[PDB]
């Protein structure tokens, strides 16, 4: 199926830049792409949907964009709750096939 | 809405176990309720999937045959039948809930399940 | 198997016209599909009918608008053709068929034919 | 003629909560539901006694065998403000229902 | 001495549901554990018939449909619903296996794929291996309409709209329906 | 599109190929079946299910369809052969049973 | 495709009633006036037939009223004499085919008569 691969491996800086994080493809996925959020120790959350839409009761602070094989999420504003780990969902054929996981960290 | 699992045990390789993701705060015969799992150090790996009637199904490559996903509307309750358990099953198997309708070009997993360990020694 | 038919082959337009194709050698009461073909006397073949053995549903061709019915008498096991309103270029060879095996997609097991032309 | 009452005539729903209109006439059956958002046409969301329309979202389903029927609202979220309505078509008089005005809470 | 089992099994293209092919399989020395031991198939059911030991014991039709995932449950000797009702209802002392395989990969497109079609509105239930391919405008229950459509008037047919990121219950599945038929009559296909 | 197409009329000697084009509604997806005509006489099946002769037939005629295009041939024709050859097939955009236009042979 | 409408707007009361509705073929579909006024629901009056086959009226109102239909000038009127009334005015239609349901209807207009 279809490999997706994040960049980079882990991301950290100050609190309150505008971090950035992609999901990239091998064949194409035209737009569908869904953003998870994975704290260590819980269960993973919805952050976005179709790669623009956000979901239900995310605030405000991240979006995401991208179109064919390069996807992009960006960290707008930093929260300091926000230290995790991201992964990409791509949902155009089965088998189901996630991101391996950038982990953000704060400095 | 909450989804909470069942079965957790430590396996010798070859025995018989089985799940139970008994799903609350929702209707649940309007979605497609399925498995994600994690191994640990690895990252997240799709399992499984079956319809809102369970009428139908859809494994990945590495788990079929092997495994036997079922549910039962009036009981509110999603199943994982496995057997053949290999060494390398050893992770955490969450419930996953896609939110959208079945018929959608919209597919997206809202509320996931707190995830039960399995260990296969 | 056998299959003859009948019916009279001069009509005035704006007219009913009624063609029985009297079948032998096997009941209508089957799984299987007859048929009306006609064929005009120049160009050639083109299909108008068709009615199921058992049930007897009717399924026509949607070129010819609303006109054709097609019935099934049982007791003495014949098909009818009743294009309604007809024209002068609903002048045709008609040719009742049954199909090769059951619920196939052609036939042979033809008729003789009449020829029904409109004045 | 055959004629039709919705058995709510106003209805108060917070949003969230699932609803529920029913209706219940005189004598695949031909009953509709229809929407009227304040100022505009009607908009037709249940054909027969249980299918979707084209444009319609996937919360609505019809039901009801019978002379009973229902369609239920399952999620209300806050747009689907209006009046609904029953159209019988198995006869030539046609009627449309009575009408009820959703409430937000 | 072979069967066409590559043309019905793997045709590029199947038809739709109410329009289904059924084609005469005969002259044949027929191996039905080629494709039983591939298991590539979601559905592999043999009723009547005893699945896996009948490469040993007239002719054999070999239907080609291809419905949503969800509704394979139809396809069975004596259900109800849009399928086995309307479209294609299988006899009560059937004799054969339907196979099913997930073909979402080729039968949709990105948008809609409007080819494949189903009956949703018909004046009554199919005899068993009954087709009925009609387009005529079903009234429901009063009003004569001809040829048009309205209100108490509705076209026949419904497409499926397969997009290709539905869910697995409604997702092309090809079914392949075999009927094993013996007859009074000199067989021309049996197993090696 | 959604009609078949023969050539108007085929000949030779003793010692002819009829072919019945479609296009994508009319066949790839279902069956051509050859009816042969003898002149003022009803038609008779020839080849039904692209390639299977009847109870009775001569074996010069086979039928040969592949993708969206059949064919008929008659390699070394007698002269009793001298009839009219159509094709059936069934459209899914008119939904009716198609007909050929026609052909007929002549030694 | 969208269907306007188009009447006097204001009336006596003792006049007809009479309003157009400009609209696809009229062969196509069997056509549907249908009417409301105001604090009250819904009311069928009438439908004609697409190939002008027939007429059916709402027996209530069918004592003065007419509709008809051009079959060139893609025309579609209605003819109520003797004017309930004082209402607002709807011409509609049911879609269908393969794609599900469509379901034109119009924008309306108020014809305000004595009840
Ligand atoms: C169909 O295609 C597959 C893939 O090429 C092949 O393995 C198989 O032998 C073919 N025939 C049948 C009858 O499945």
């Amino acid at each position: 199926d279809i490999q997706m691969s994040q960049s980079p491996s882990s991301l950290s800086a100050s609190v309150g830049d505008r971090v950035t994080i992609t999901c990239r493809a091998s064949q194409g996925i035209t737009s569908f792409l869904n953003w998870y959020q994975k704290k260590p120790g819980k269960a993973p959350t919805l952050l976005i949907y179709s790669s623009n839409r956000l979901a239900s009761a995310v605030p405000s602070r991240f979006s995401g964009s991208g179109s064919g094989t390069e996807f992009t999420l960006t960290i707008s504003s930093l929260q300091p709750e926000d230290f995790a780990t991201y992964y990409c969902q791509q949902y155009i054929s089965f088998p189901l096939t996630f991101g391996g996981g950038t982990k953000v960290e704060l400095k | 809405v909450q989804l909470v699992e069942s079965g957790g045990d430590l396996v010798k390789p070859g025995g018989s176990l089985r799940l139970s993701c008994v799903a609350s705060g929702f209707t649940f015969s309007r979605h497609e309720m399925h498995w994600v799992r994690q191994a640990p150090g690895e990252g997240l790996e799709w399992l499984s999937v079956i319809s809102e009637t369970g009428g139908t199904t859809y494994y990945a490559d590495s788990v079929k045959g092997r495994f036997t996903i079922s549910r039962d509307n009036a009981k509110n309750s999603v199943f994982l039948q496995m057997n053949s358990l290999r060494a390398e099953d050893t992770a955490v198997y969450f419930c996953v809930r896609d939110g959208g309708d079945p018929a959608g070009t919209v597919r997206f997993f809202d509320y996931w399940g707190q995830g039960v360990l399995v260990t296969v020694s | 198997v056998q299959l003859q038919e009948s019916g009279p082959g001069l009509v005035k337009p704006s007219e009913t016209l009624s063609l029985t194709c009297a079948v032998s050698g096997g009941s209508i009461s089957s799984g299987y599909g007859w048929n009306w073909i006609r064929q005009p006397p120049g160009k050639g073949l083109e299909w108008v009918g068709y009615i199921y053995g058992s049930s007897g549903s009717t399924n026509y061709n949607p070129s010819l608008k609303n006109r054709v019915t097609i019935s099934k008498d049982a007791s003495k096991n014949q098909f009818s053709l009743k294009v309604r309103s007809v024209t002068a270029t609903d002048t045709a060879i008609y040719y009742c068929a049954r199909d090769t095996y059951p619920s196939a997609w052609s036939w042979g097991y033809w008729g003789q034919g009449v020829l029904v032309t409109v004045s | 003629d055959i004629v039709m009452t919705q058995i709510p005539l106003s209805l108060p729903v917070t949003p969230g909560e699932p609803a529920s209109i029913s209706c219940r006439s005189s004598q695949h059956t031909s009953l509709d539901w229809y929407l009227q958002k304040p100022g505009q046409s009607p908009q037709l969301l249940i054909y027969m006694v249980s299918n979707r329309a084209s444009g319609v979202p996937d919360r609505f389903s019809g039901s009801g065998s019978g002379t009973d029927f229902t369609l239920k609202i399952s999620r209300v979220e806050a747009e689907d403000v209006g009046v609904y309505y029953c159209m019988q078509s198995v006869d030539f008089p046609y009627s449309f229902g009575q009408g009820t005005k959703v409430e937000i809470k | 001495n072979l069967c066409p089992f590559g043309e019905v099994f793997n045709a590029t293209r199947f038809a739709s549901v109410y329009a289904w092919n059924r084609k005469r399989i005969s002259n044949c020395v027929a191996d039905y554990s080629v494709l039983y031991n591939s298991a590539s198939f979601s559905t592999f059911k043999c009723y009547g018939v005893s699945p896996t030991k009948l490469n040993d014991l007239t002719n054999v039709y070999a239907d080609s449909f291809v419905i949503r995932g969800d509704e394979v449950r139809q396809i069975a000797p004596g259900q109800t619903g849009k399928i086995a009702d309307y479209n294609y209802k299988l006899p009560d002392d059937f004799t054969g296996c339907v196979i099913a395989w997930n073909s979402n990969n080729l039968d949709s497109k990105v948008g809609g794929n409007y080819n494949y079609l189903y009956r949703l509105f018909r004046k009554s239930n199919l005899k068993p291996f009954e087709r009925d391919i009609s387009t005529e405008i079903y009234q429901a229950g009063s009003t004569p309409c001809n040829g048009v459509e309205g209100f108490n008037c509705y076209f026949p047919l419904q497409s499926y709209g397969f997009q290709p990121t539905n869910g697995v219950g409604y997702q092309p599945y090809r079914v392949v329906v075999l009927s094993f038929e013996l007859l009074h009559a000199p067989a021309t296909v049996c197993g090696p | 599109q959604s009609v078949l197409t023969q050539p108007p009329s085929v000949s030779g000697a003793p010692g002819v190929t009829i072919s019945c084009t479609g296009s994508s509604s009319n066949i790839e997806v279902y069956d051509v079946h050859w009816y042969q005509q003898l002149p003022g006489t009803a038609p008779k099946l020839l080849i039904y299910d692209n390639n299977q002769r009847p109870s009775g037939i001569s074996d010069r005629f086979s039928g040969s369809k592949s993708g969206t295009s059949a064919s008929l041939a008659i390699t070394g024709l007698q002269t009793e052969d001298e009839a009219d050859y159509y094709c059936q097939s069934y459209d899914t955009s008119l939904n009716a049973y198609i007909f050929g236009a026609g052909t007929r042979l002549t030694v | 495709v969208q269907l306007q409408e188009s009447g006097p707007g204001l009336v006596k009361p003792s006049e007809t009633l009479s309003l157009t509705c400009a609209v696809v073929s009229i062969s196509s579909f069997l056509w549907n006036w249908i009417r409301q006024p105001p604090g009250k629901g819904l009311e069928w009056i009438g439908e004609i037939n697409g190939n002008s086959g027939s007429t059916y009226y709402n027996p209530s109102l069918k004592s003065r009223v007419t509709i008809s239909k051009d079959a060139s000038k893609s025309q579609f009127s209605l003819i109520l004499g003797s004017v309930a009334d004082t209402a607002v005015y709807y011409c509609a239609t049911r879609d269908s085919g393969p794609r599900g349901v469509d379901d034109y209807w119009g924008q309306g207009v108020l014809v305000t008569v004595s009840s």
